[PDB]
């Protein structure tokens, strides 16, 4: 019965909203160290016609 | 270093005028949220040493903590950036006034570098 | 194309369904034994053919099919050799196998385990065929620790009697005695010849230094019960008698013999190895024989038969006749 | 997670050193290049420190 | 308990310092260590002067 | 098993160490609490001060 | 990085706020989860790392025992159910507390970028498992183990702080990136000895090395299941990763420093594998093989080549493994005999068949049967230390007899003979420990099948 | 359930202790012998003598019937030494020098 | 078959006798294989064309990865640390081609050696000699750099290697 198992079960959600929140803030830390994307000296690349970013 | 007797530095300011240049910290910023951590563990603290429940015995008692943890370490990072910054620009203030003391490393390739080479047997 | 590959690995790959259906419903029943030993005889009838192929031809072939992993310039695979000694043993060796596993059926009839009994027996087989058809120096030794292995488990089958145990610590003893020689083999070879294949061994050794060929001495001498190694093969028969006739009589003990015959090619190229072998092999065969003359337990008497007879095949491989030694094997 | 292991992809780029060995061997053994070379870097661009002992 | 006691806990409360014991203990731990090194050190010295001196056939030695 | 690992090793390191440091906190700790021995100690130690420092 | 360290930190949480009945079932749940984000790290280049971010990195030799650390806390969780039964929520809560901050400690640790915040957690890591064993200890000596357990880790790791932060003042970076680019080769000085020794010291009586060993045989036999576990998996191994991290220094220094260190380990694998020999206690017998395995971990490391790296990292996996399961089964004696001597219960095979087979199995492990992932470090290490020396074949051939004959002789005396008669409450196996045993034994199988994933980065 | 006074402890100097020891180890006091008073911990254990479990009597009815022990009884100091899968004493009907001298 | 190249893999042409039966009595070995062949070739290969026509039926194509050429640890700065990375990284791509063109001498000389047979001493000598050139440069080049190798350390190796051989030849020229 929803209202009730709620108040036993909410628990549950709790190691995974962890771990998309830890996915997001990997994502997020990687977007500060963009410095030399697409200026590697191994995979200098020019872009396509509808890119702006070789990698996010 | 020692910047106590540092010139124009006013007696017992927290924050100098000049500090006002720099990006203040984000209000989301990670020492923050680590400031208003501790305030709601000194929070769980207060309610465990009470005999209270500690999850939920006071939510204003706990709400207080962290806003003063938040706006102390608020203020205590912009004063720590502040005296980074000036560490940075006493720095390279010195360096560019006595170039003689730092001279430019004659720049050397690898390939006629001598470096004495240890087999591992 | 070429069945004699294909016929090769099936009967090796047959002989274990028996033991994947050692979990399922037959393993319960009181027909696990005769369905092992149908399993034995028709792995014995189908590799009955790639023999007659090669004594037809000669036939000749190495089967690399899966590659386990690659240590820098060292490839380790997968690896079966499936020349004249291995097409001529394995036919032996399921022949006494089966009429072993039939005898047993009678002898070991009021054994309350006997589907392990011969589950156990099957595993020991399966061991036997690795270590024979081996290609490289690993799987070898795969197969010559799983016939320890089993032969530790086979002695101790009545655990609470103490002597069988104390005997089957005993042949891992000895054994590991030999281990630590096969182990000096494989790091000598495998730092000097830079492969654990027999074929780059046998390409880089032309002229064989002391230290390996006396390495796989000590080995054979370990596992197949030499003067200096001996005892363990007599108290090994506090197992089973089926176990004595099938492991420490004529299948298992011939180990360090085939060994020895497997690494021929530079045994011959070394004349101190050689004059050691026939000295252990003469000293094996004459001290075994002696105990033998005087013994008044039978089972005794005929493992201190099967020890001389071993000896013999080692002053064999002393000589320099390593095909003779396998076709007295 | 077993079978996740067993199907990851190679980034460790195995076959990848295996076909370009493979076209190095190729060209050497066409071209007469005797395969594999001593120096790992060409004599010409290490500058030796003059003895004068 | 008293076998299993008297041979784990009871020792060193009953160990007294002895011209045996010392002379034992000083041996059994080390003789053997300096024993070892000085086989190993001069097996490795062999070994390091053949091959500066370019005498030892490490040919198709390549794993290490 | 004895002689090395439960006598010998137990006596180099923390069995030493054990005693060692017992023994000066009892000739540390053992004070009768008279100031009459406390300003004597501060008198000697005043005047080391003064003629070896310096 | 974060997408296991958050889960792991929200586990308190939920453990905290769980129901007093449903505490060990979400946690093992939410830990086999984690586990199961962990396996994603395995996949690994043969170029220079999975550099995250600033903070942290991953490579394939802190990829196996990131997943090994992650898969022990379910059984963790598992072992302690038992024992842990008439004690209160708060403390049941704690204990997991006390487990999942030793885990987290753990995986931080693993990563680690720079050399001050590995040395931080490789200390945090200290008193977690000092809590355990001294508060959920069951003898009256755990108070004297932990101390030990806690002095030997302070007073070798305190002059490592002073080398390190001597080494940044000099270098001016501890990120192990720009030390292992940057790296100069150390004079022969006494400065330099005496810092070499400095950056050793505090790994090998973590180790634990010869003669440095006395606290481990204390600390595990005085620890919880859970305890002993932790310490013999995964505890152990702080300091292999930490010389095969710091060696890239030490160089070429390292050749003729560690010839103290090799001769005491060669020759205690012997001292050690001979005590097993005569020994009382199952948990000691463990501990002391322990030492003896790390000790031949030892000599890997210091010999210094690939095939020892590659077979220390191996080595060390295996031994995690296979000192769990040992301990184990030892402590499902344990539980039923309230004891802990091996000549106390005999005959356990008759009683218990399948807990025989699952001792049989361990033992073989411990044994290195090939073709099993302990055979496969073992001779690694031997082959290269022949490469080093040909007369260590002899040390390694007696190191290896004596160490199948005392892990038959433990398997003998406990399974094998007549069942103490006295003795009558020896109740059938719950299927609580057969699960445990299986997923001890399990993964090193399959591990067998995959050996470069354990192999390390100089695969 | 055992208590303090029933631990093995120092070696006994005293003939009162003597058979203090002596009675608390479950045995005479003219059978009572400890070892030599040296460096090593023995400490007030008795040195029973070095014959193995492998020649006890075979048809005494032992509480333990394999390890042929009885329940209460002293421990020898190397009971482990000597459990019947391990070195035994056992006399031969050749005296131990003419056999080796054989041998050799 | 195409799925390797011939070149790189060598084979003699595999020329085989011819059957000559010289009695009348039927060999068995002719007969077991053709009813082999009927019991197990044929099935296979019905089962392998039918699992060829579904490949053919969905087709999709996997490519190469092709390494552009970087400048080498001989060209860079003192403490310039991008192109230390980027030469370190090609140094390490480089050493695992040279440790697979090893790994390809090494297969060549074990096929040599098994296909052979007893002649195989006087018959493999090209390829074992091959092998005794591949294993010495590869030694020369990888050798005794120990477990934490570098191209740096690479390098001093082969700069010793040069001034040893730069000494030897002056002083025998001067001799
Ligand atoms: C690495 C950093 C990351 C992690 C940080 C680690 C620390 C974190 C927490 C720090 C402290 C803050 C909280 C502690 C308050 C103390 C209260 C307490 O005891 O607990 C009782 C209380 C439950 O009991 P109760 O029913 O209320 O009443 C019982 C009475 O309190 C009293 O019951 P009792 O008196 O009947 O029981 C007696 C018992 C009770 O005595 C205690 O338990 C005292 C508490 C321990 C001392 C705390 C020290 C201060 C912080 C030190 C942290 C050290 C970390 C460094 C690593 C080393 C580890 C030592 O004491 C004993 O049994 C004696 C033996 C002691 C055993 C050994 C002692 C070891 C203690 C070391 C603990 C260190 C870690 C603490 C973790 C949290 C523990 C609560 O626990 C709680 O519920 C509070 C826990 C936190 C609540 C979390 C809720 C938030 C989740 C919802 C939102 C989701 C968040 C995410 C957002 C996004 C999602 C959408
Ligand atoms: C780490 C991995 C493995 C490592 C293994 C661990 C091994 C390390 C531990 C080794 C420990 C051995 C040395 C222990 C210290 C000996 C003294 C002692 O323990 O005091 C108790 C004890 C003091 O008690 P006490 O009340 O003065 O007299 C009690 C005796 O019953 C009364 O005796 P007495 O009055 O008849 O004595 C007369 C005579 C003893 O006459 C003799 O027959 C022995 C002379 C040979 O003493 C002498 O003449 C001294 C020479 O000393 C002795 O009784 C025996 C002292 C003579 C033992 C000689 C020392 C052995 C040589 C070892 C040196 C080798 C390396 C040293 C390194 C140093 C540079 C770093
Ligand atoms: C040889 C090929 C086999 C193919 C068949 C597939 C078999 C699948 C087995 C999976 C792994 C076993 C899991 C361990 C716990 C067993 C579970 C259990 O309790 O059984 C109850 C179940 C029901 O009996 P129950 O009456 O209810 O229980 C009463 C008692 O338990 C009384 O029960 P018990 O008296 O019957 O004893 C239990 C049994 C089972 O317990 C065990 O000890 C089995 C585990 C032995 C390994 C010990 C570690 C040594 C390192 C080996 C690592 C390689 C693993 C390969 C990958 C594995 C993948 C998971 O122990 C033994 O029979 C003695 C084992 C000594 C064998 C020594 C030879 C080992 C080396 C051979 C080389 C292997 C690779 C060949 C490479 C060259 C050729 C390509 O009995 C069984 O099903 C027995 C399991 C089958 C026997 C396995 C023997 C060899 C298989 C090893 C792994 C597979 C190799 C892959 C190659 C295939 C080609
Ligand atoms: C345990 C950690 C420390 C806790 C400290 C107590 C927390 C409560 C205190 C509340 C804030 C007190 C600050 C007072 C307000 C104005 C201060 C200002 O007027 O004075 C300035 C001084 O500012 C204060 O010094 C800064 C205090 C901030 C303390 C935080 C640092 C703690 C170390 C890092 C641990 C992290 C703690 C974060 C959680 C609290 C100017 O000083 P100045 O006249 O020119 O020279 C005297 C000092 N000299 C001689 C050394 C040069
Ligand atoms: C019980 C009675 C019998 C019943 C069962 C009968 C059936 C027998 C089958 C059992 C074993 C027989 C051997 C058959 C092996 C075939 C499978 C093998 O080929 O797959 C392996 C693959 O296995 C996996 O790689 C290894 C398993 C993963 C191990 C990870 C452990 C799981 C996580 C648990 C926690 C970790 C704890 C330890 C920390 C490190 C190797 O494959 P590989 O040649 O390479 O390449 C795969 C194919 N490619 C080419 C497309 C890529
Ligand atoms: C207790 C259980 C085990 C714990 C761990 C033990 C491991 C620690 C052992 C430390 C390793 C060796 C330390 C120094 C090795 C350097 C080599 C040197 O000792 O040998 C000779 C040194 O000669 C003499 O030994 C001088 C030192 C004499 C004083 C040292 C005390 C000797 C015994 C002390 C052992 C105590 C260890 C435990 C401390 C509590 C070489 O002569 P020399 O060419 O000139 O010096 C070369 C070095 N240079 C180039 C920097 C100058
Ligand atoms: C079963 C019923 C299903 C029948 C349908 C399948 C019919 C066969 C088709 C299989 C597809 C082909 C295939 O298996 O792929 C090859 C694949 C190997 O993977 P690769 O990537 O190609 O190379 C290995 C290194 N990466 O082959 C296989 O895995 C199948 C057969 C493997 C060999 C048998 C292994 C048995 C022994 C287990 C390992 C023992 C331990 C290791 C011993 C080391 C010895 C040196
Ligand atoms: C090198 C070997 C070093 C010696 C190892 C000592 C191991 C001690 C621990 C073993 C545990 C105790 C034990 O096993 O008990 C002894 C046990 C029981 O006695 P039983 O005769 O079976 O009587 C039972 C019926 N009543 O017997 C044994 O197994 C002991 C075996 C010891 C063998 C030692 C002799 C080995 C010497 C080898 C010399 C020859 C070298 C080889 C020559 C090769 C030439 C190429
Ligand atoms: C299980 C217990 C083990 C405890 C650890 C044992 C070894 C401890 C290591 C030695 C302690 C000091 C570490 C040095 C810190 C690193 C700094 C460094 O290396 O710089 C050296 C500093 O070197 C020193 O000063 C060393 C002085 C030693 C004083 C402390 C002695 C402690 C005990 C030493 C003997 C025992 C060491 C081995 C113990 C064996 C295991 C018990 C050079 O200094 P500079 O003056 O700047 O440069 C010289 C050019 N001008």
């Amino acid at each position: 019965n929803v209202l009730q198992i709620v108040r036993d079960h909410w628990v549950h959600i709790l190691v995974p909203v962890g771990f998309v929140f830890g996915c997001y803030l990997d994502r997020r830390s990687d977007e500060k160290l963009t410095a030399f994307r697409n200026k590697s000296l191994l995979f200098k690349r020019e872009l396509r016609p509808n890119e702006e970013v070789t990698w996010k | 270093t020692m910047m106590s007797g540092r010139p124009g530095r006013v007696p017992l300011q927290f924050l100098p005028n000049e500090a006002r240049s720099l990006p203040p910290p984000k209000l989301t910023d990670p020492r923050l949220v680590y400031m208003g951590f501790l305030g709601y563990c000194s929070g769980l603290i207060d309610n465990a040493i009470r005999r209270r429940p500690v999850v939920s015995a006071g939510l204003h008692r706990q709400l207080l903590y962290v806003t003063s943890f938040v706006f102390f370490g608020y203020y205590l990072l912009k004063r720590q950036d502040y005296m980074y910054a000036l560490r940075d620009h006493d720095m390279f203030a010195y360096v560019k006034s006595h170039p003689e003391d730092f001279p430019e490393k004659d720049k050397k390739t690898y390939g006629e570098i001598l470096e004495e080479f240890h087999p591992v047997r | 194309m070429n069945p004699f590959a294909s016929l090769t690995l099936t009967t090796l790959t047959i002989l274990t369904i028996p033991i994947m259906m050692s979990n399922s419903n037959i393993y319960k029943t009181n027909l696990y034994p005769n369905y092992v030993k149908t399993t034995v005889s028709y792995a014995f009838t189908l590799s009955l053919v790639p023999l007659l192929m090669f004594m037809h031809t000669g036939q000749e072939m190495i089967i690399s099919n899966w590659h386990w992993m690659t240590l820098q310039t060292v490839e380790l695979s997968l690896s079966f050799k499936m020349d004249y000694f291995s097409v001529m043993f394995i036919p032996v060796a399921l022949f006494v196998t089966w009429s072993i596993m039939e005898f047993s059926m009678w002898y070991m009839h009021s054994d309350p385990f006997i589907n392990r009994f011969f589950k156990y027996l099957l595993l020991f087989l399966i061991t036997m065929m690795i270590l024979v058809t081996a290609n490289n120096l690993f799987q070898l030794f795969i197969g010559w620790e799983g016939v320890g292995i089993m032969s530790f488990l086979l002695i101790g089958w009545w655990h609470g009697r103490t002597d069988a145990n104390t005997a089957a610590l005993q042949a891992i003893l000895y054994n590991r005695i030999g281990d630590i020689g096969f182990v000096l083999s494989m790091a000598w070879f495998l730092t000097h010849s830079n492969a654990w294949d027999l074929q780059q061994i046998f390409m880089l050794n032309n002229e064989c230094p002391n230290m390996p060929l006396i390495g796989l001495l000590l080995a054979a001498a370990g596992k197949s019960a030499q003067f200096g190694l001996h005892p363990w093969l007599p108290s090994a028969m506090e197992g089973p008698t089926p176990v004595s006739a099938l492991l420490h009589s004529s299948t298992m003990v011939v180990a360090g013999v085939f060994l020895l015959i497997r690494f021929y090619p530079l045994m011959e190229t070394n004349k101190l190895v050689q004059t050691m072998t026939l000295c252990l092999g003469a000293i094996t065969t004459l001290f075994t024989a002696l105990c033998a003359i005087t013994q008044n337990d039978i089972k005794k008497i005929v493992a201190f038969s099967t020890s001389s007879q071993l000896g013999l095949m080692m002053v064999t491989i002393g000589i320099n006749q390593p095909h003779l030694a396998f076709l007295h094997i | 997670g077993s079978t996740f292991v067993a199907y990851l992809p190679d980034y460790r780029m195995q076959e990848w050193a295996r076909r370009e060995a493979e076209r190095l061997v190729k060209y050497r053994e066409a071209n007469g290049l005797p395969l594999m070379e001593s120096n790992c870097f060409d004599p010409n661009k290490i500058q030796l420190p003059e003895d004068e002992d | 308990i008293r076998w299993t006691y008297a041979r784990s806990a009871n020792i060193y409360p009953n160990f007294r310092p002895t011209p045996k014991t010392s002379l034992l203990g000083a041996l059994f731990g080390i003789g053997p260590l300096f024993f070892w090194y000085y086989v190993f050190k001069t097996d490795r010295d062999k070994k390091e002067k053949l091959i500066q001196e370019g005498k030892l056939d490490q040919t198709f030695n390549i794993s290490y | 098993s004895s002689l090395l690992d439960l006598i010998w090793l137990e006596t180099i390191l923390p069995k030493t160490t054990s005693f060692i440091q017992m023994k000066m906190s009892i000739m540390v700790s053992n004070q009768k609490g008279l100031i009459k021995l406390y300003f004597l100690s501060f008198l000697i130690t005043i005047m080391i001060s003064m003629t070896l420092f310096n | 990085m974060l997408k296991i360290i958050i889960p792991t930190t929200m586990l308190l949480p939920m453990t905290w706020m769980s129901k007093h009945n449903m505490i060990w079932i979400n946690a093992t749940v939410h830990s086999l989860l984690i586990s199961l984000i962990s396996l994603s790290l395995l996949n690994q280049l043969g170029e220079n790392s999975l550099n995250f971010s600033l903070t942290f990195f991953s490579d394939s030799l802190s990829a196996p025992l990131l997943v090994l650390t992650t898969w022990l806390l379910p059984l963790m969780l598992m072992a302690s159910q038992s024992h842990l039964s008439k004690e209160t929520t708060t403390r049941k809560k704690l204990y997991i507390t006390m487990l999942i901050l030793l885990q987290l400690f753990l995986i931080m640790t693993f990563t680690a970028t720079e050399l001050i915040l590995f040395y931080i957690l490789f200390e945090a890591t200290l008193v977690p498992t000092l809590i355990i064993i001294t508060r959920w200890g069951n003898q009256t000596e755990r108070l004297n183990a932990g101390l030990y357990f806690l002095f030997y880790t302070l007073a070798g790791s305190l002059p490592l702080l002073v080398a390190l932060v001597y080494i940044q003042n000099t270098t001016g970076s501890l990120n192990f990136l720009i030390i292992h680019y940057w790296s100069h080769p150390l004079s022969n000085s006494w400065s330099n000895i005496f810092m070499w020794l400095a950056c050793i010291m505090a790994f090998m009586v973590k180790m634990p090395l010869y003669g440095l060993h006395l606290w481990l045989p204390k600390a595990h036999v005085e620890a919880p299941i859970a305890g002993s576990m932790v310490l013999a998996a995964v505890l152990l191994k702080l300091g292999g990763y930490g010389m095969m991290r710091i060696t890239t220094i030490l160089n070429p220094l390292t050749n003729y420093m560690a010839y103290p260190f090799l001769m005491l380990s060669m020759w205690g694998m012997i001292m050690t594998s001979s005590i097993c020999l005569r020994q009382t206690d199952l948990k000691s017998l463990i501990a002391y093989s322990s030492v003896s395995h790390m000790a031949l971990v030892i000599v890997a490391i210091m010999i210094q080549t690939p095939w020892s790296f590659m077979g220390a990292t191996a080595l060390m996996i295996a031994h995690g493994l296979t000192s769990s399961m040992l301990f184990c089964l030892a402590n499902t004696n344990y539980e039923r005999v309230h004891s802990r001597t091996m000549i106390l219960a005999r005959g356990l095979q008759t009683l218990l068949p399948l807990m025989a087979t699952w001792w049989l199995v361990a033992s073989l492990t411990n044994l290195a049967l090939p073709p099993s992932i302990n055979l496969i470090g073992e001779l690694f290490i031997i082959t290269a230390s022949f490469s080093w020396s040909n007369i260590t074949i002899i040390l390694m051939g007696m190191n290896m007899m004596i160490t199948a004959l005392y892990s038959l002789y433990m398997l003998i005396t406990t399974q094998r003979g007549k069942y103490t008669h006295h003795i009558n409450n020896i109740k059938p196996s719950f299927t609580r420990e057969n699960a445990l045993m299986a997923l001890h034994i399990l993964p090193l199988l399959l591990l067998t099948l995959n050996p470069k994933m354990i192999l390390g980065p100089l695969y | 359930h055992v208590t303090k006074d029933m631990f093995p402890g120092p070696y006994p100097k005293t003939p009162e202790e003597r058979a203090a020891a002596a009675k608390k180890y479950n045995m005479r006091v003219e059978d009572y012998e400890p070892y030599p008073d040296d460096g090593m911990g023995y400490g007030d254990y008795p040195k029973l003598p070095d014959r193995s479990q492998q020649e006890r009597d075979p048809w005494y009815d032992w509480d333990h019937p394999d390890l042929r022990l009885n329940w209460g009884e002293p421990i020898h100091w190397d009971l482990d030494m000597y459990i019947r899968n391990r070195v035994d004493t056992s006399p031969t009907p050749v005296s131990w020098n003419t056999m080796c001298k054989h041998l050799f | 078959p195409d799925s390797w190249d011939k070149d790189v893999y060598p084979e003699p042409p595999r020329r085989t006798p011819a059957p000559a039966p010289q009695t009348s009595l039927p060999n068995p070995v002719t007969y077991l294989t053709k009813i082999f062949d009927l019991l197990v070739d044929r099935p296979v290969t019905l089962a392998r064309e039918f699992i060829e026509q579904q490949h053919a039926k969905n087709r999709y194509y996997y490519y190469h990865r092709e390494f552009r050429r970087v400048p080498d640890i001989t060209e860079c700065e003192e403490k310039d640390i991008l192109c230390m990375f980027e030469a370190e990284m090609q140094w390490r791509r480089d050493y695992k081609v040279d440790q697979e063109i090893v790994n390809i001498i090494q297969e060549r000389l074990k096929a040599c050696q098994q296909r052979e047979g007893e002649s195989y001493r006087q018959n493999c000598a090209k390829e074992l000699e091959q092998f005794t050139q591949v294993s010495k440069a590869f030694q020369d080049r990888y050798s005794d750099l120990g477990a934490h190798y570098s191209a740096r350390k690479c390098l001093a190796k082969q700069k010793q290697r040069m001034l040893a051989e730069r000494k030897a030849a002056k002083e025998a020229a001067a001799a």
